[PDB]
């Protein structure tokens, strides 16, 4: 480990790519996360909230 | 059947269609929740209960 | 604007609000503004047979 800072910066930001990407699975609240069923199983009032 | 012994049935392997029960009883309430029913015609279930 | 409908339906006379009564009858566009008025009239309009 005599390289451990270069090392270090390369995974801090992988690491935030990463967890960025892993995000979009989160559902923040709606029926459901991807945005096809939304706009699939509903009407367009109820969809926009 | 009455209430406190409802009745179930299981509707299974079929092709559903929902527009046809616009026919029958002149439906004082009919609405859904987590689906909307213009949109109900469309996509493919799991299982359907009565 | 006036026509006559339902008793089950008022609910559906709203922009793109799913029923039967406002995708393909007449429709409202979605972004409509103003108010709607109905009123169940069968001592007038509805004849014996």
């Amino acid at each position: 480990s005599a390289l451990g800072k270069l090392q270090d910066v390369v995974n801090h930001n992988a690491q935030a790519l990463n967890t960025l990407v892993k995000q979009l699975s989160s559902k923040f609240g709606a029926i459901s996360s991807v945005l096809n069923d939304i706009l699939s199983r509903l009407d367009p009032p109820e969809a926009e909230v | 059947a009455s209430v406190y012994a409802w009745n179930r049935k299981r509707i299974s392997n079929c092709v559903a269609d929902y527009s046809v029960l616009y026919n029958f009883a002149p439906f004082f309430a009919f609405k859904c929740y987590g689906v909307s029913p213009t949109k109900l015609n469309d996509l493919c279930f799991t299982n359907v209960y009565a | 604007d006036s026509f006559v409908i339902r008793g089950n339906e008022v609910s559906q006379i709203a922009p793109g609000q799913t029923g039967n009564i406002a995708d393909y009858n007449y429709k409202l566009p979605d972004d409509f503004t103003g108010c709607v008025i109905a009123w169940n009239s069968n001592k007038l309009d509805s004849k014996v047979g």
